């Protein structure tokens, strides 16, 4: 059975990075599919974040083209998240996924990680 | 293998054909091919069988002759080249229900009924396997057997599941000589009917 | 021959041919008396170590009498065009197509076409009927050889000092094991013509369905059975062919200095466990890939190569060894 | 006439070894018609049926049958 | 960047009654739609890819029609429950984008 | 070539039709079936390939049921990795058509082909 | 028809005049006969059925 586990610093302070990591068991990151991160802002609203490739292809959404770096560790099987000089709009909880695709019905995402909730506050936590 | 995937092993009835010095009892084969035309005959061809090797061994030749002359076979076109019927005769073989195979699939939910002519030898078991299948079909699977919506559960038949439901049943035909027509008693006839026909 | 004709032609001979199911009962049992008796005589070999100088040439030709003889078989089974026979054929043709880069195209040769069809089965029935006029020839070869050295006897020494003529002798004795020959073959003509065929071949091959029941012929069993004990495709059917020439090393790994097994204790045991893991890697042919079953066959399979290699060899040196301090006295 | 082969088998379901036989089936189906009624039954993967049980009984009977069903037919 | 807008945006019926929801985009996406279910517990799962496919899992009360620019995801009933935020998603090009969402109450 | 009518083909049944002499398996895979599929390890076979690299559509599961052993035609349904079984020399294959365990090498061969409505065309 | 090309006409050529000739084709799911424009690989009709 395939598996997305989540893990990172849920809370982040405005101008710092966000980083999570995804670690998939089960499948292979290199095997073929795709490795998304997609974010649930405060007060339901979807937005798809961008992914890599099972080669290493990165496609970003444009809208945050500039800040992120989706990166992985082919020996650690797991791919990685980072958002740069964040603001409270980048609230939200993040979820990793897995999307499969077909040459006649396209993309869909079929495995999502638990969720991490992150929040960019000032607010001090015990590193 | 699991058990239902072999199938239930089919037990030793004293057939009195069985045994060195025994020949056929050819009035059960008289009696199973009766049974053949009455029930078998409209789903299973017997292709390799000549009307012409009935006689002298459960029909006489008028029998024989008349059986076979209620059928209709291709004969040579007419002076026009136009395409003319035939009443059969001897020398033809006994016909099918089906023109070919697709017919054949389409009056039976998508299964092919096999020809019967060699079905004795064809399968390991021989008469034993045929009389227990054409007996042993219970009224309900065992429990917890999923039957796909077209099949009829009969332990005998490697995995359980068999395309043909069961068509014997008690007195549905008339034997001549008046004896039981029991769904065992039919099965017998049969059966003894069919080993004749693939030996 | 042909695709759509054989099997009815077969049937045509078993029902309008007069005493034609005795001829196909015969030919057919026959082919399997032929490797009953074959088997028996490559035994005899064994035991008595009639493949050793000076008549190891007799052997060799009759390994290749051996791999012809099947051959012929394989495509005698082909002409019936049952589903076993189908099959076969493309098992059997498909062998080759581990051989590397040609491989497939062998195959295709063999074929004349896609697959295993009309013109396959057309030509099996040409060379079927070429073969046996092959082992004719190749028998006179295998005459010639044992004429200049002669038969050997079963205490394996010099038979020179006390011959006694074939005629009368040896043709009324061989008499006495054809007319049993005849006897039990004719049993299973007339009372058991199908105890040792299979049932699925009386059905027509069907190119679209391999039956569940499929299993080869019982005298290549114990082949096939060392065939699938390798879990590789090219190592499988070298390893299936290697148990057929592994036959001719034995001159060589017998180190003995006497011929045969009469005087021999650790080799009569060992010959019969030959014999018996012979007939068991035959018994597993016969059933499923399934757990106990394909250990079985592979440690079986090693036995029957560590005969021919390791068994004999060790064997025959000690027992060397044995007759020699076992009396002498220095 | 009834069915010379349904009245053996009627028979000998009732010896000891026929009930007792016909006793270890039933019991298996009813530990199958409570196990469908459970939930998440028909995910499960791991389903039991009872035809094992029932190829005990029915071999017995065959045993039992064969021999003694073609001396009442004709 | 292509918009989808879900409707009835955050709707509430008892349990047993047919729901529709449905959604639209700016642009003409061919049936590359997908649907998904939130639940109340941060969980999210695949309902519908491709305009009708079901993916593994999901109960056959949960259809999905459509084509061009409109779709629809329809039910049947909600037993035990099926109360959660359904989105969906396009993907004939990059980037990809959600509905608005459509919250599915029981009062 | 050669058509084949999909609307005919129900839910998780298989197919089985002839093309240039050789067998055509066609499946109208479930749901979970198409799951199981995409959803396997690549280091657990021998002929690594992605369920994807194998259809065009998930829902139709269309290869040669020509078994890359020696020959003979897999059955199916049967088998340990919920597939097809080769009862010649004992090699699985799974739900899409990949070798599992057995003597064969490769995975069943995917003709070429292309889809047309309610029904599709192989050749 | 297949012989003719690249002797006397073009594939094209030959696969144009086979295709006005029909041949019995394989019943359909019902089992009833159907017929089918001729291919490269019939052979030239004759003009009596007998
Ligand atoms: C490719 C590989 C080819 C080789 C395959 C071999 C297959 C096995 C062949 C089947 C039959 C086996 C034949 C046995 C071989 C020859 C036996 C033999 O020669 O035995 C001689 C022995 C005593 O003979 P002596 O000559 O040594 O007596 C001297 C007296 N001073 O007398 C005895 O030992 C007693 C006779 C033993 C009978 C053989 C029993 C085994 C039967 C197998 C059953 C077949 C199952 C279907
Ligand atoms: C008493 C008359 C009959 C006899 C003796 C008989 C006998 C048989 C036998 C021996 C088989 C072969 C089973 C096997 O493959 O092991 C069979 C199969 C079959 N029979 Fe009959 N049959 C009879 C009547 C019928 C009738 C009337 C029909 C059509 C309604 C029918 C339809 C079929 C079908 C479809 C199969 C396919 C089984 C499968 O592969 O699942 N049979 N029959
Ligand atoms: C034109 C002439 C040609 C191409 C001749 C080729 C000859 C090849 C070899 O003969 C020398 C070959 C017959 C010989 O291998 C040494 C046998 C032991 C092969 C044993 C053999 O039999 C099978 C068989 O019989 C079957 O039947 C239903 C089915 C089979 O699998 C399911 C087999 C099989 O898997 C093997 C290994
Ligand atoms: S042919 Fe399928 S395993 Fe050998």
């Amino acid at each position: 059975e395939v598996k997305l586990q989540e893990s990172g610093a849920g809370l982040v302070q405005p101008s710092q990075s966000l980083s999570l990591t995804c670690s998939v068991t089960g499948y292979s990151i290199t095997s073929g599919y795709y490795w998304n991160w997609i974010r649930l802002f405060p007060g339901n609203k979807l937005e798809w974040v961008g992914y890599i490739s099972n080669v290493g292809d990165n496609n970003y959404n444009p809208s945050l083209k500039d800040r992120l770096s989706i990166t992985r560790d082919t020996s650690k099987n797991q791919f990685f998240l980072k958002l740069n000089s964040v603001t409270t709009e980048d609230t939200a909880t993040y979820y990793c996924a897995r999307s499969e695709y077909y040459s006649v019905t396209g993309y869909a995402m079929d495995y999502w990680g638990q969720g991490t909730t992150v929040t960019v506050s000032s607010a001090w936590r015990h590193p | 293998m699991t058990a239902a995937e072999h199938g239930l092993h089919a037990p030793a009835y004293a057939w009195s054909h069985n045994g060195p010095f025994e020949t056929f009892d050819h009035a059960s084969i008289r009696r199973g091919y009766q049974v053949y035309r009455e029930v078998c005959a409209a789903c299973h061809s017997l292709d390799r069988v000549a009307w012409r090797t009935l006689v002298g061994v459960s029909h006489t030749n008028e029998e024989v002759r008349n059986m076979a002359e209620e059928f209709e076979y291709d004969d040579e076109p007419d002076e026009q080249g136009n395409p003319k019927k035939r009443p059969g005769k001897l020398s033809d073989y006994i016909p099918g229900p089906y023109p070919n195979e697709q017919a054949a699939r389409a009056a039976n939910q998508g299964a092919l009924p096999p020809d019967l002519s060699l079905i004795v030898k064809a399968r390991h078991g021989g008469c034993d396997y045929i009389f227990s299948l054409l007996t042993g079909y219970p009224d309900e699977p065992p429990a917890g057997v999923a039957l796909p919506p077209g099949s009829n559960y009969n332990p005998y038949f490697p995995g359980g599941s068999i395309a043909m439901a069961r068509v014997l049943f008690d007195d549905m035909v008339e034997y001549e000589d008046g004896t039981p027509a029991t769904t065992s008693q039919m099965a017998k006839d049969v059966t003894t009917f069919l080993n004749w026909c693939a030996e | 021959s042909n695709i759509e004709l054989a099997f009815s032609s077969v049937e045509h001979i078993m029902r309008d041919v007069h005493n034609g199911y005795i001829l196909r009962y015969l030919h057919a049992n026959g082919a399997s008396f032929f490797f009953m008796v074959m088997f028996m005589h490559m035994a005899k070999g064994l035991y008595y170590g009639s493949y050793r100088s000076p008549r190891v040439t007799l052997w060799n030709v009759g390994v290749i009498i051996f791999i012809l003889t099947i051959a012929t078989a394989f495509l005698g089974y082909c002409c019936v065009y049952g589903q076993m026979s189908h099959w076969g054929a493309t098992v059997i043709t498909n062998l080759f197509s581990a051989i590397p880069f040609v491989g497939n195209d062998i195959v295709s040769w063999l074929w004349g076409g896609f697959s295993v069809s009309n013109p396959t089965i057309q030509r099996f029935f040409a060379l079927h009927y070429l073969v046996p006029f092959i082992i004719a020839a190749m028998v006179i070869m295998h005459l010639m050889a044992l004429h200049i050295h002669g038969s050997s006897n079963p205490l394996g020494i010099t038979g020179n000092l006390d011959r006694i003529p074939m005629h009368s002798y040896f043709i009324f004795k061989d008499l006495v094991t054809v007319f049993l020959f005849m006897l039990i073959l004719a049993l299973f003509v007339f009372y058991s013509p199908n105890t040792l065929g299979h049932p699925d071949n009386y059905i027509p091959g069907n190119p679209l369905v391999t039956p569940a029941s499929i299993v080869p012929e019982w005298y290549l069993l114990p082949f096939y059975a060392i065939l699938r004990s390798i879990p590789d495709k090219l190592l499988g059917v070298i390893t299936m062919f290697a148990a057929i020439l592994v036959l001719l090393v034995l001159p060589f790994t017998d180190r003995s200095v006497v011929r045969g097994n009469t005087f021999k204790v650790l080799s009569k045991f060992f010959f019969f466990i030959f014999v018996f893991n012979f007939v068991l890697l035959g018994q597993i042919g016969a059933c499923h890939v399934e757990v106990p079953y394909v250990l079985m066959g592979q440690i079986a399979t090693f036995i029957y190569f560590a005969y021919f290699l390791i068994i004999v060899p060790v064997i025959s040196t000690i027992e060397n060894v044995l007759f020699y301090i076992g009396r002498v006295n220095k | 006439v009834t069915d010379q082969l349904e009245d053996l088998r009627e028979h000998f379901k009732n010896t000891e070894e026929g009930k007792a036989l016909v006793h270890h089936y039933e019991e298996c189906a009813e530990r199958v018609k409570i196990q469908q009624q459970q939930p998440g039954y028909a995910d499960l993967e791991h389903k039991e049926d009872c035809v094992e049980e029932f190829f005990h009984l029915q071999h017995y009977l065959d045993t039992a049958t064969a021999p003694r069903l073609f001396d009442k037919l004709k | 960047d292509i918009e989808l807008t879900q409707t009835p945006v955050s709707l509430a019926a008892s349990l047993g009654d047919r729901v529709t929801i449905s959604c639209r985009a700016s642009q003409d996406i061919n049936n590359f739609l997908n649907w998904y279910q939130q639940k109340p517990d941060g969980t999210i799962k695949l309902l519908i890819y491709y305009t009708s496919r079901l993916h593994a899992g999901v109960p056959s009360r949960f259809s999905g029609s459509g084509s061009g620019t409109d779709y629809s995801l329809t039910i049947s009933n909600l037993e035990p429950e099926d109360i959660a935020t359904y989105f969906c998603q396009h993907h004939i090009k990059f980037p990809w984008t959600f509905g608005a969402g459509t919250k599915l109450e029981i009062k | 070539k050669v058509e084949v009518n999909l609307a005919a083909i129900p839910l998780g049944k298989n197919v089985v039709v002839k093309w240039q002499g050789k067998p055509v398996f066609i499946r109208h895979r479930t749901p979970h079936e198409i799951q199981e599929a995409n959803s396997v390890d690549m280091s657990a076979l021998k002929d690594p390939q992605t369920d994807a690299d194998r259809v065009k559509d998930p829902q139709w599961l269309i290869m040669l049921g020509i078994c890359t052993h020696l020959g003979c035609v897999p059955i199916g349904e049967a088998g340990d990795f919920g597939g097809w079984f080769c009862p010649c020399h004992g090699s699985h294959y799974d739900i899409s058509g990949r070798i599992r365990k057995g003597p064969a090498p490769l995975n069943l061969e995917i003709p070429a082909y292309e889809f047309d409505g309610d029904k599709v065309i192989v050749g």
